[PDB]
This record gives C-alpha cells, sequence and structure tokens, in this order.
RNA sequence: UUCCUCGUGGCCCAAUGGUCACGGCGUCUGGCUUCGAACCAGAAGAUUCCAGGUUCAAGUCCUGGCGGGGAAGCCA
RNA sequence: GGGUCGUUAGCUCAGUUGGUAGAGCAGUUGACUUUUUAUCAAUUGGUCGCAGGUUCGAAUCCUGCACGACCCACCA
RNA sequence: GGUUGCGGCCAUAUCUACCAGAAAGCACCGUUUCCCGUCCGAUCAACUGUAGUUAAGCUGGUAAGAGCCUGACCGAGUAGUGUAGUGGGUGACCAUACGCGAAACUCAGGUGCUGCAAUCU
RNA sequence: GAAGACAUUGUCAGGUGGGGAGUUUGGCUGGGGCGGCACAUCUGUUAAACGAUAACGCAGAUGUCCUAAGGGGGGCUCAUGGAGAACAGAAAUCUCCAGUAGAACAAAAGGGUAAAAGCCCCCUUGAUUUUGAUUUUCAGUGUGAAUACAAACCAUGAAAGUGUGGCCUAUCGAUCCUUUAGUCCCUCGGAAUUUGAGGCUAGAGGUGCCAGAAAAGUUACCACAGGGAUAACUGGCUUGUGGCAGUCAAGCGUUCAUAGCGACAUUGCUUUUUGAUUCUUCGAUGUCGGCUCUUCCUAUCAUACCGAAGCAGAAUUCGGUAA
RNA sequence: GUGAUUUCUGCCCAGUGCUCUGAAUGUCAAAGUGAAGAAAUUCAACCAAGCGCGGGUAAACGGCGGGAGUAACUAUGACU
RNA sequence: GUCGAAUUUGGGUAUAGGGGCGAAAGACUAAUCGAACCAUCUAGUAGCUGGUUCCUGCCGAAGUUUCCCUCAGGAUAGCAGAAGCUCGUAUCAGUUUUAUGAGGUAAAGCGAAUGAUUAGAGGUUCCGGGGUCGAAAUGACCUUGACCUAUUCUCAAACUUUAAAUAUGUAAGAAGUCCUUGUUACUUAAUUGAACGUGGACAUUUGAAUGAAGAGCUUUUAGUGGGCCAUUUUUGGUAAGCAGAACUGGCGAUGCGGGAUGAACCGAACGUAGAGUUAAGGUGCCGGAAUACACGCUCAUCAGACACCACAAAAGGUGUUAG
C-alpha cells in the first residue's frame, strides 16, 4: 500500500513543511533521535565516527527508523548496550504529497483523471546534501572495528552511495584531539551531563572567576 | 446606520450661498404618472396582437438599496439631495451611541 | 442535469405546499428573526407583549 | 478542448522592429495642470513684459 | 480568482526599514525643490497620503509643478513599442534629491574654471574626461622583496 | 472519491447567541394496600462525540479532528 | 486474489489511542425460610494466538506472523 | 571647557551595576486670594526665589559588562551566479575558459559629533 | 302548438383554455454530464530581488458595517510578568516596578502607528458647491477606486496647521423609460393666458453571465453543416496499479541467517491488467467471445543432462543448460 | 380503465385534478355612479364570472416510516 | 400457421396532408411517412467543408494586449506594404564606461524576532501531580511534568538580521554656464523670492566610448489573432513525445553540408558561373581523404565504437592496471 521510495527519490519540489497552513499531516515513523548512554561524560568516548553523504537526495522517516533499528540492534547485542553513544543528524521536515488514484476495474468512470490533481500528505523525509552527516557515533578506541562495520550494515536500508568517515575531531565536539586535550589540562574546560562549557577570554570577569577556578588557580 | 435629522451644509440658494440649517427626510420615488411619454408609447406598442414586447427583467441579484438624503433649507426653502452608500438598516430619529453603560 | 423536488410547509397558514425547478432558478429566500419577548398581562382578543 | 492561454513570447521582437524611440522634446512645454494661481501671474508677467519691450524699441 | 490591486505585490518593498521606524527627520520636509530639478522616487510606507504607484518605485524624474505639500513629477514610461510621459503628483517623503546632478554641476563650475585659468595663458586646457588608459612602463625592484616561490598544495579532507 | 446528514440526562428526542438546556418514558423518598402494580404528594441527574477563532457570552456562530448513516456512479 | 478490519475469564463485553486489567451472565460459599427458587453479600475464574521498536516498561501504541467478518473484481 | 534655550545627524548616543561633580545654570524644593483642573494643588494652574539640598534628575568616569559602530591577504576567492563547448557522468550532479562575488565565524579598534544665541571662576 | 322582449345574434371587457401556434432552454471545463466558479473583484505566495506574467495552483476574503467606527484639539499608554490589600480563591477592584508593541486600530491578510493612527474627553458635519488635471486596470476608452490643486462657504485649535468620508490595498453598474433637485431657464411652429406635455444640468430606480438578451425539458423515431481543435476500439510515451527479479539482515527453521523461508527498508524490469494524456484515424481501419490454423518469446509443468537439502530408501523442494 | 372462470380487490383526500357550497368587512375588468376642477383628468364607492375559504371524491393521478429496552443457557423479542 | 369463418376477393363509392386512416407498429397514405407529391418565395441563411485560372522583380509578418452569450467568430492595438512630405548628419542607439538611485530572489541565519524540532545540565516552586519521614508547617528527601538560566542537533514559497550575480531608472551642456537689470494682479517683513526676459562674456576638445547604412513626420489598407521545439529558471503530477509560465534562439514561412534515416541539433542561410580556402563532419571498404605518427588499457560462451539519440540501477569479482 506504500508507493515505492524510487518515486520520491530526488529533490524536485521546494521544501513543504508542517505550518498553519499544511495542518494535516501523518506523524514521522522515526521518534528517538539519541541511542546508547547519552548521558556519557565528553571525555568518556573520544573517538568519534560519521556516516556521511555522496548525494543529494531526501531520505524517508522509515529509511531512517529502520537503519536506526539494524544499527542499534547490532551495537547493543555485540559491543554491549553501555559502549557507545548514536545521534541522527537529520530530521523529517518535509511533508510528502500523494495523488492517490482509484485503482478498481472500470474506475475511469469515476475517476476525473488529472483535473484537480493537487496531492494529500502521506508521509515525511529529511533533505540531506553532498557532505552531510547522517549518523553520529562515539565510542571508546577500542570499538572502532565493531562500530566501522556496524555503520557498513547499516548503509543498506538508505538509498545511495554513503561513505563512513572517522572523525579527526573529539567526541561531538568541534575540537582536535591535541588541541582539545591541552585545552583540558588547563581549566578553561568545563563539562556538564552530556556536553562541555569553554571559558571565554571575554565577558565579566567576576563571572569569569566564579567558574573555572583551576584556570585560575595557578 | 443612524442620521441626525438636522445638518448644517452649504445652500446655494442665490440667498444663503453659505452653510445654513438644512431639515433632512429619505427621498421617495414617488407615484408614476399615465400621459408620460414613456407610458403613452408602451401602451400605443402593447395594444394590437403580438404579446409582451418589452423585455421584463428577472435576474435581480441585489439585496439592498442606495439612500438618497432629501434636504430642505430653513430660510430660502430650497431643496437639495445628496446620497449615501448602501445599508440594509435606517433611521432618521436615532438614539445616541452610549460608551460606558453594559449590555 | 439535476433538477430539485421539494416539500415546504407554510410558517404562518400551516398549509402544505410543493414544487420542482432545475437547479439554477434562484426563488426568493425570505428574512425572518426570532425575537424572544415577553407577554404581559392579556386584555380583550389582543395580545400584550414586551420588549426588554 | 484548452488553448493557450497567455505568453509574452515574440512581443520583444515585435516591439523592436519599431524602436522604442523616446517621444520628443520641445521648448516651452504644455502649461497643462500647473498651479492655475501660478498660470494667472505669469499670463500678466508676460502681458506687461512684451508691452515694456514694445515701449522701450518704440 | 486573480487579484492585482493598487498595492499588490509590495509586501517587502514597503516595509520601512530595521530600526529605523517611526518619524520622518525634519530636513526632508526642510529640502528646497526647483523646478527643472531632477529627483527619485523611493515611497515611505508611514505616509500613506500621496504615495507613488508601486511601479514608479525606484525611478527618476524632472519636477515641473511646486505645490504646498507635493511636487509634480514627470516619469518616461515604456509601454507598447514607445514611451508615454506620466505625469504624478508625491509628497515630499517620498522624494530626495538625485546627488548625481549636485556632482555633475561641480564638473561644469570646475570646467569654467580650468577654461578660463588656461585661457589666460592659452595651454590647450584639455577638458574632456578620459577613460582608464592602459598603465604605461615602469620597473619594479627586488631590493629586500626577494620574490618568493609558490606551489599548489596537496588535497586534504579537513573535516 | 465527492456531497449531504446525525451525535445532547439511562432511552427516544426538542432547542430563539441572552439562565448549566426541554419534554415523555425511566429512577429515588413519602403516602394507599397483607404485598406488588395502578394511583396520590415531591425531588434529583447532562463536561451537548474531540481542539481553536469570534462574541461581552458561545450546545448554538463558524474552522480543524472522531464515530454513524444516506445518495451518486450513466453514453461507450 | 486485493483491500478493510475484530478477536479479552466457561459465555458476552468495556477496555486506555503509551502502566496493568473493568462490567454482566456463569459457578462456589454465606444470610434469608419448614427446607428451596427468586433476593443480597463475598470469593473463584482472564499472562488477553507468535516475534520486534521499546516509555520504567507494552494485552493496552503500531509494525510484520493466526482465525472469523465486510466490501472488490475484463469486454463489447 | 561647564551650563541653558532651539536644534541637525539619529544607539559610537541605548541598557545594567557602581563612583565623582568648584562656580553658575538646571533641578528638587515653600504657599493656595486671584485665572484654571482634577476623587485628590500628585500632573496641570497661580505666587514667592524667600525657608533648605546636591539626596535625586542631569553630566562625566569605571566594567577582560550586554548592545551598538568601524576595519582586517580571519573565514573565502568558499557558497552563489552571467556567457561557451559534439566537456565528464546512466543519472543525481561536477570540473574548465572569460567575469562578478557574499553571509555566518574569528580578531582588532571605538563608546557621540556638531550649528546658533546666552551665561559661568 | 310552445316560448317571448327572455333567448339568439353583433361589439368590447374579465376568467378558463399544451386542444393549437411561435420561440428558448448561458460560458469555462484535461471529451461531455454531475461537481465547482478560477465569469466582477481583494491579501500573501507560486513570480525566477524594476514592471508584467498562466493553470479547475495553495491559504483566505467581498456584494457588508459606521453620526461615529468621519474631522479638529487636549490629556493618557497598551498585551503580559513580578510583588502587595477584608470577604476575593486561577479569573472581581486598587497600588508600585519592569514592559519596542509582543495589545489596539469594524472585517480576510499584509504594510503603518507610542506625548500616536491606540484609550478617555470637548466642539462640530469638509461625508459641502463649481467643473476641471493626474495614477491603477488601459485601446492610454469607459466604470470603480485614489492623488495634487484653484475659486467659495465652514468646522476645529490660542497658533502653525488639518479636513472634499472611514490609516492604505476590495466593498460595485451603460443606452431607453420612470422619478427627484436646480434653473424657474427654452418649446408646444396662425396670436395669447392657465393646466398638461416636451427639453438643459445633477442624482435614484438594474442588469452578480457583473462593457449590461426577457427564456423549462426529452429523443434509442431523429435530421443538417462540420470536428480527429474532442470521447468509446486499435496504435505511441509513462508504469501509479498489476506481474516478475534483485541487495541488507531482525527473526522462523530442536542448535544454525542464507537446506528452505524472510519482516522493517531499498534497487530494478515488462506492457499480457487497470490507469494518465489526446499524438494518427469521425468524406468509417467492421468493435466481445467461441470454432479452426501457423509462427514466435521464456518469467520451465513434464520429458533430456546435472548441482544442493533439515536428500537412509521412496516421495519432495530449490537451482543450472535447455522452447 | 382492467382483460376467460375461481377467490378477493385492504388503509390514505395531506398533495395535483374533478365536483358542490355561496349567508359572506376577501379580490376584480369594461360599462354605469359620486366628489374635486374650467376641461383633459384624478380619487373613491359599487361589481358578474373567476380565484381564495369549506365538504365529497382513489376500479382518479398516486402513496402505504423509523429508533431503543425487554423472557431462568445463548439467541430472538410475544410486550413496552 | 389457418383452412366455414373476426374467412378471402373483384367492381362502384366515401374519408386528403398538421389532414385522412389505424384490432395501436409511429404503422399505411402510388418503391416516398415521427407529417405524401408538384410549382413558387428561392440563387432561402450558413461564425462550417471544397475550389479560386499567366510570368518575372522588390518588400515582407502573426497565433500576442483589451472588449464581446466571446472560446471553430469579430472589433481593437501590434507586426507589413504602398503613397509619400519637411529637411541634410541631426532632439539618435536591443552597446560599453563614469557618477548616482531603487530590488528582497540565489546564498546565508535560528547560543537574532515568529513558527517547528532531538537531547541532556543547573536552579525555582508561599504555586502542578505525586509519593517517603512526617498529625501539619511559608518543614525535609526523592520522582514526573511545567517555569526560568546557560548549552546542543536539524528546518521555512506564503520566516528573517545580512545579502549577491544577471537584469533595471537618470545624467554626461548651446534648449548650456556666468554677470547686470526689466515685467508680474503670485510670494516675501523687505526689489526678498519665483517664472519669463533685455544687454554682455565664453565655440569646434562644447564637456565619456563606438556606430550612424540618412534623420524626423503623416495617411491608408491586406493577412494574423489554434502554435510548436531547444538551453536556462520554474508550477501540478510518480512520469510522459503530459498540461501550464519567464528570457533568448529557431521551426512554422527555409533551402545547403554533417548527425545512416528526421521541422527544431551542429555549421551556415541562397541571383547565374569560374578559381582558391574552410566551418560542423571525417580519412579500412561501401565513400572524396594517412591500414598516419606517439604514450597507455581491454579478450568478453550476450565486448565496444561519439552529444540532442534512441535507455539502465542498488550490490559484487585473488580478471587486470595504477595508487
Ligand atoms: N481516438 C480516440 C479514442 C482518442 O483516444
Ligand atoms: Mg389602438
Ligand atoms: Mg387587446
Ligand atoms: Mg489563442
Ligand atoms: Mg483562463
Ligand atoms: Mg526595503
Ligand atoms: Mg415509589
Ligand atoms: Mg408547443
Ligand atoms: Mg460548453
Ligand atoms: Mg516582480
Ligand atoms: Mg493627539
Ligand atoms: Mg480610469
Ligand atoms: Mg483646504
Ligand atoms: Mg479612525
Ligand atoms: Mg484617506
Ligand atoms: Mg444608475
Ligand atoms: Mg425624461
Ligand atoms: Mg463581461
Ligand atoms: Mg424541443
Ligand atoms: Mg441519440
Ligand atoms: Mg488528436
Ligand atoms: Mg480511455
Ligand atoms: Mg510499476
Ligand atoms: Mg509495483
Ligand atoms: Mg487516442
Ligand atoms: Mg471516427
Ligand atoms: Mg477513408
Ligand atoms: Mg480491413
Ligand atoms: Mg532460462
Ligand atoms: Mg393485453
Ligand atoms: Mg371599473
Ligand atoms: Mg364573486
Ligand atoms: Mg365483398
Ligand atoms: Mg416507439
Ligand atoms: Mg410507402
Ligand atoms: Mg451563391
Ligand atoms: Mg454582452
Ligand atoms: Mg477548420
Ligand atoms: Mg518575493
Ligand atoms: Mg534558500
Ligand atoms: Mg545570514
Ligand atoms: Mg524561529
Ligand atoms: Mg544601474
Ligand atoms: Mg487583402
Ligand atoms: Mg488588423
Ligand atoms: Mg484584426
Ligand atoms: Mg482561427
Ligand atoms: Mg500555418
Ligand atoms: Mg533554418
Ligand atoms: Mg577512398
Ligand atoms: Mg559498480
Ligand atoms: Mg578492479
Ligand atoms: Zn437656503
Amino acid at each position: 500500500a506504500r508507493r515505492p521510495a524510487r518515486c520520491y527519490r530526488y529533490q524536485k519540489n521546494k521544501p513543504y513543511p508542517k505550518s498553519r497552513y499544511n495542518r494535516a499531516v501523518p506523524d514521522s515513523k522515526i521518534r528517538i533521535y539519541d541511542l546508547g548512554k547519552k548521558k556519557a561524560t565528553v571525555d568518556e568516548f573520544p573517538l568519534c565516527v560519521h556516516l556521511v553523504s555522496n548525494e543529494l537526495e531526501q531520505l524517508s522517516s522509515e529509511a531512517l527508523e529502520a537503519a536506526r533499528i539494524c544499527a542499534n540492534k547490532y551495537m547493543t547485542t555485540v559491543s554491549g548496550r553501555d559502549a557507545f553513544h548514536l545521534r541522527v543528524r537529520v530530521h523529517p521536515f518535509h511533508v510528502l504529497r500523494i495523488n492517490k488514484m482509484l485503482s478498481c476495474a472500470g474506475a475511469d468512470r469515476l475517476q476525473q483523471g488529472m483535473r484537480g490533481a493537487w496531492g494529500k500528505p502521506h508521509g515525511l523525509a529529511a533533505r540531506v546534501d553532498i557532505g552531510q552527516i547522517i549518523f553520529s557515533v562515539r565510542t571508546k578506541d577500542s570499538n572502532k572495528d565493531v562500530v566501522v562495520e556496524g555503520l557498513r550494515r547499516a548503509r543498506y536500508k538508505f538509498p545511495g552511495q554513503q561513505k563512513i568517515i572517522l572523525s579527526k575531531k573529539w567526541g561531538f565536539t568541534n575540537l582536535d584531539r591535541p588541541e582539545y586535550l591541552k585545552k583540558r589540562e588547563a581549566g578553561e574546560v568545563k563539562d556538564d551531563g552530556a556536553f562541555v562549557k569553554f571559558l571565554s577570554k571575554k565577558g565579566s570577569l567576576e563571572n569569569n572567576i566564579r567558574e573555572f577556578p583551576e584556570y585560575f588557580a595557578a | 446606520v443612524n442620521v441626525p435629522k438636522t445638518r448644517k451644509t452649504y445652500c446655494k440658494g442665490k440667498t444663503c450661498r453659505k452653510h445654513t440649517q438644512h431639515k433632512v427626510t429619505q427621498y421617495k420615488a414617488g407615484k408614476a404618472s399615465l400621459f408620460a411619454q414613456g407610458k403613452r408609447r408602451y401602451d400605443r406598442k402593447q395594444s394590437g396582437f403580438g404579446g409582451q414586447t418589452k423585455p421584463v427583467f428577472h435576474k435581480k441579484a441585489k439585496t439592498t438599496k442606495k439612500v438618497v438624503l432629501r434636504l430642505e433649507c430653513v430660510k430660502c426653502k430650497t431643496r437639495a439631495q445628496l446620497t449615501l452608500k448602501r445599508c440594509k438598516h435606517f433611521e432618521l430619529g436615532g438614539e445616541k451611541k452610549q460608551k460606558g453603560q453594559a449590555l | 442535469h439535476a433538477k430539485v423536488h421539494l416539500v415546504a410547509i407554510d410558517i404562518f397558514t400551516g398549509k402544505k405546499l410543493e414544487d420542482l425547478s432545475p437547479s439554477t432558478h434562484n426563488m426568493e429566500v425570505p428574512v425572518v428573526k426570532r425575537n424572544e419577548y415577553q407577554l404581559l398581562d392579556i386584555d380583550d382578543g389582543f395580545l400584550s407583549l414586551m420588549n426588554m | 478542448a484548452k488553448s493557450k492561454n497567455h505568453t509574452a513570447h515574440n512581443q520583444t521582437r515585435k516591439a523592436h522592429r519599431n524602436g522604442i524611440k523616446k517621444p520628443k522634446t520641445y521648448k516651452y512645454p504644455s502649461l497643462k495642470g500647473v498651479d492655475p494661481k501660478f498660470r494667472r501671474n505669469h499670463k500678466h508677467a508676460l502681458h506687461g513684459t512684451a508691452k515694456a519691450l514694445a515701449a522701450a524699441k518704440k | 480568482g486573480k487579484s492585482h490591486g493598487y498595492r499588490s505585490r509590495t509586501r517587502y518593498m514597503f516595509q520601512r526599514d530595521f530600526r529605523k521606524h517611526g518619524a520622518v527627520h525634519l530636513s526632508t520636509y526642510l529640502k528646497v525643490y526647483k523646478v527643472g530639478d531632477i529627483v527619485d522616487i523611493k515611497a515611505n510606507g508611514s505616509i500613506q497620503k500621496g504615495m507613488p504607484h508601486k511601479f514608479y518605485q525606484g525611478k527618476t524624474g524632472v519636477v515641473y509643478n511646486v505645490t504646498k505639500s507635493s511636487v509634480g513629477v514627470i516619469i518616461n514610461k515604456m509601454v507598447g513599442n514607445r514611451y508615454l510621459e506620466k505625469r504624478l503628483n508625491l509628497r515630499v517623503e517620498h522624494i530626495k534629491h538625485s546627488k548625481c546632478r549636485q556632482e555633475f554641476l561641480e564638473r561644469v563650475k570646475a570646467n569654467a574654471a580650468k577654461r578660463a585659468e588656461a585661457k589666460a595663458q592659452g595651454v590647450a586646457v584639455q577638458l574632456k574626461r578620459q577613460p582608464a588608459q592602459p598603465r604605461e612602463s615602469r620597473i619594479v625592484s627586488t631590493e629586500g622583496n626577494v620574490p618568493q616561490t609558490l606551489a599548489p598544495v596537496p588535497y586534504e579532507t579537513f573535516i
């Protein structure tokens, strides 16, 4: 009953999101966007790998869901439920339209053809570009060989060609492994439950004194 | 709508030539008289055989009529007339609007 | 073409009327109003009403 | 049986067959629409001016 | 059905500015316009009276009439295969002097100066402007500026 | 698919934008009778199928969703 | 053959659109009476056919995997 | 240089928290017969400049301050785009030739200027 | 004999009268019909940063309302949040602080507005007269709407000023006829007076198919001029739908993914189903099925030769070369 | 109009027609009457038939419904 | 089938066209019937189909705007010809530069306004639901939902600070500049201003570039008002040799060489000939032109061979080559 995904493979029309003008859409088949031990500290999982795109297409919501499930299943069963953090980096925001067409024998007595053929919503999708990340995983260095092929096992659920990259960065931060390491060696790195804040040379000095006390405590 | 029963406005009566007090009333058509050239011609045409000769309007579409005021000057006793936009309800003697009171 | 046949009862008399017309003829639709009066003491065959 | 509704095709060629030449210019353009209070002055201004030149060169 | 009003498709064209709402600064009313001034049109969305039609936004014309609160302008409009002149009446809020002329007549009086001065000794004043000439010859030294050798950079992912 | 209609006290329904809203059956208390009915005095109970906008007020005015029912489907 | 769905205690059935099973019939015990049927009270009996997502977790949400119901099916 | 009246450009001028202010000016400040207005002389009205105080207004300064403004071969000649090919690719798309050229980001600097008239240790 | 100034007959007038006569039964339209109005208009977008720009494109709206919801002047500042006061609590009235508009401005939406265009108060009728000029739609016609003046008479404010309806973009109508106001002006043609009638200027009575006919159906008993500008057979593109084959692997299979199956996903092929469009044929290509007859395709039921199994034998299943 | 014989032809006149009432503040043409005016003319009253109002008419044209609860297994519902 | 009767039939007579006749079929009425035949109005009307007769020369289009019961048709504007007229290098230009305006698309942004949206962290409850210690407390501890503060991932045709490229308005002088003083019933406190002038001064470097095949002006009328294709932008649709829009170039209206073959592609547009050189395309043979030269790759039991163009994908291979 689902129209094959090849009918919406390419970006042919402008984004058509839910809004005060759309007002009537189904619900995305994906609901979970973070998997694993999502409360892990920044320094717990240094290694980070990305599933990057080599295409300009639309990824269906349930396609994302199926890849999510398969990847999470493999990671948990093999590497353990608390060895990785999974983060999907796209959201289905484009609504797909369909002109449901009468398919009975003799429906031409009723179909009216192409007249007034504005479609109806039946599905959501996410629009991606070349070089845009789809999946992101952060683990320990000892788990990379498992993760990289876990993603390789997951790539089969998306249409098109997608690469797998080992990011030279620490975790989900925007900093390199050594430069970040030395920055945490000094005191201006102060973590939160999942992410980390950084001291800046700007701002009120008293407030900068209040936190990061060790950086000044030389 | 609501319109006061008096109005002060220009009166070109050759003796006023200035704003003067005017009494106002709603204009009405007035009974159509016979012996007008139109009626006389139409009756002549209808006489004899042939049946209905002039078109008869059916496709009425408008619900309201424009209202026309009849102004009477208290001094020169001349009549001037002016029109207003369309309105479903119209009225001269008006209880003025009051704001502070409730429903 | 679709032609309308309708039956309708008179509001005031109560008698029953009906007709049929092609679905385009625009017969006059009357204007009504329900006006919520109160009834005062009943005198002779007149009534006696009350606004707000 | 539909038909082509509207298009501007070939219209630029049709126009450019006869150049979009500017309309014209003249000395002493028309005083249509200018301040009549100014016109009434100007007409007497010239009225006196010509009489002045006439008497001067007389 | 279709819709072509007097102000259709003017949603963004008549938005005032960012952080420039409110009243208009008095300098506009302090401006003085003579007959024959060439002037641009830019509608002010805060003054609904005497607005120009959206087509004339960003156009330039010639003043032909002055009244107590407005100015008469002449605009050339292309219709069909010719131009027709249109006569407008615009309040000064949609009006500002075209500095193109203000720059221009400085040239006129400058050339007057050069012409008279050079006429005092007859040295072929040479008033006409000239485009950018191809630059003439020159010599470049390397003293303390020994040339630097460059090379293409290899490929790195940089993500 | 379209179009239309309907949803309210336990049941069937009625409803004036201006009072938490009406009838009939039903239920409860007291009375009559050995008892139950019938009969005689009195009462109570409703988020008007789910969300917004209007109004001063919305069952009502209307727009967005749920369930039910009806009509259409012809010239080949 | 394709769509549409519903199957919950011995039987019927509310189930709540995402947290733990409701109600009635049934049967057992007790009170009533010379014992009983009727009447009332209290228990008894439901992992809601197999796998996944899993919110703390899933009969309950849906997805595929059972059985029973609804409509569909050249053409001239 | 300070202050007042009238301004021009309209945050480099705004916002938050503190500190300082000779003289003059400004200000707060005293009173209710008259003109005048309010529930109320609080605003507004009138009189005195006398009884007092820089507390506030205001001005200026301070802040690894928010904001705002300017600039830089920081990002970036990237994104985007006009013209051409019997260019590549199954295709989505992508390089080349002649041209134009950002935004976000980073860093550095600044925190009102000025016209007319009058007055001031 | 009967009947009698009644019948009858003649002329007008009202009623009845598909028995009969004449005529009509809009337009757009992914054929036509049903449906809808894209038929006069307005806001945003499609619309590709001047202007213009289509579709039965998307989200909506108009045939009204207003003596104030118009004009002038003066005073005040809103939504909301925080903190306090008897009944009073989440919502009753009052006070302070913060508050760039997050409120309000008749309506649909978009612009615009803070000593205001918002709220309250005072006075008024410029929503007036005379025709002109200009912008939009545009043929540079009309209609509607709007802009800037001039000549008067006014309103408001102390004044500068503002005011020719609603802050701006929609809210509406030709010829003929009737009717009203002004001039009390012109004519009734042999000469006069009074009724009456006809003219000039300015409005109203309406055409919504909105640049404006007065209008119900059926034909399979049908006719004519035409149309492949246009439907049902066939043919052509596409493959939603139908059919067929792959890739990944959660599970089924006593254990074991791939002996045999295979969800959630995803890549393909065909035109033997049914759809979409209308390119060829309407001065005609005979339009279902059954009977008989020839050839071709392989996506193979059996026969030939082989591989695999959860193939002990038998039976069976999957696959290969093979029409 | 129905179509041998046999056996029967139930209910409905609200609707469309047909027919019969006319004691009547219903409505009405021409003619005739009254008033105003100098006259054209204007305004009234009166008025036949017809229609309106009220009965009959189906072997005249024709029509002849829904929704709930209820019985000692269940089901259904004589009953309400 | 019927054959003694509602039987068959000759002759005479009656009924005639909106009429007759009909045991009822719209049947029959002289091969003519859902209205007979003959002549006349009549050469009836046709927005519809077919045709439209000698040669050569020159110029040479449109399927687009507006209105119409308008959609197979007209009027109107535009494109074209003809007749010319006033003058003699200009009041020019599908062009560039300099100077100066306007725009809200492409891009970008959301720890910036609005809306959507994944995730944790810290506080705050006189104030959510709760539970535990508690009789309670404006008491304490946990948990879930809000609320606030600082962070994080992703978005917008009808969101936005910022903001391109390409297109687009105006100016680059004699109708100009400067000095003096004349007119006016307008304006100013005022010969102050405004507008128009007298007189005087400044010319071929007179105010950027390039071209100008002459410039300007008037009348009249035919045909047209079904379009289509290609690149780029782009709407509905899964898509179409589908339907609908923008700019330019073509076809129609167009031949010639190449793409074997073709209206749109490439090159290039045409009087009749001679000679020379090329465009796009090619040089084994058909077929004019090197089985030229040079560096590498590939063996295919369905190899491959040139844009538009006559298709191919996801996924695999110790085949082979270079990284
Ligand atoms: Mg006569
Ligand atoms: Mg007659
Ligand atoms: Mg056309
Ligand atoms: Mg159209
Ligand atoms: Mg702007
Ligand atoms: Mg009782
Ligand atoms: Mg007839
Ligand atoms: Mg039609
Ligand atoms: Mg535009
Ligand atoms: Mg004010
Ligand atoms: Mg006009
Ligand atoms: Mg005025
Ligand atoms: Mg107002
Ligand atoms: Mg206005
Ligand atoms: Mg009119
Ligand atoms: Mg007349
Ligand atoms: Mg029209
Ligand atoms: Mg007929
Ligand atoms: Mg037929
Ligand atoms: Mg065709
Ligand atoms: Mg078909
Ligand atoms: Mg398919
Ligand atoms: Mg399929
Ligand atoms: Mg066809
Ligand atoms: Mg045919
Ligand atoms: Mg033929
Ligand atoms: Mg044949
Ligand atoms: Mg085979
Ligand atoms: Mg019979
Ligand atoms: Mg009479
Ligand atoms: Mg009578
Ligand atoms: Mg005989
Ligand atoms: Mg028949
Ligand atoms: Mg015959
Ligand atoms: Mg002829
Ligand atoms: Mg017409
Ligand atoms: Mg034709
Ligand atoms: Mg835009
Ligand atoms: Mg964008
Ligand atoms: Mg940005
Ligand atoms: Mg936002
Ligand atoms: Mg420019
Ligand atoms: Mg001709
Ligand atoms: Mg023509
Ligand atoms: Mg023509
Ligand atoms: Mg034609
Ligand atoms: Mg042709
Ligand atoms: Mg050609
Ligand atoms: Mg050869
Ligand atoms: Mg491959
Ligand atoms: Mg290889
Ligand atoms: Zn008067």
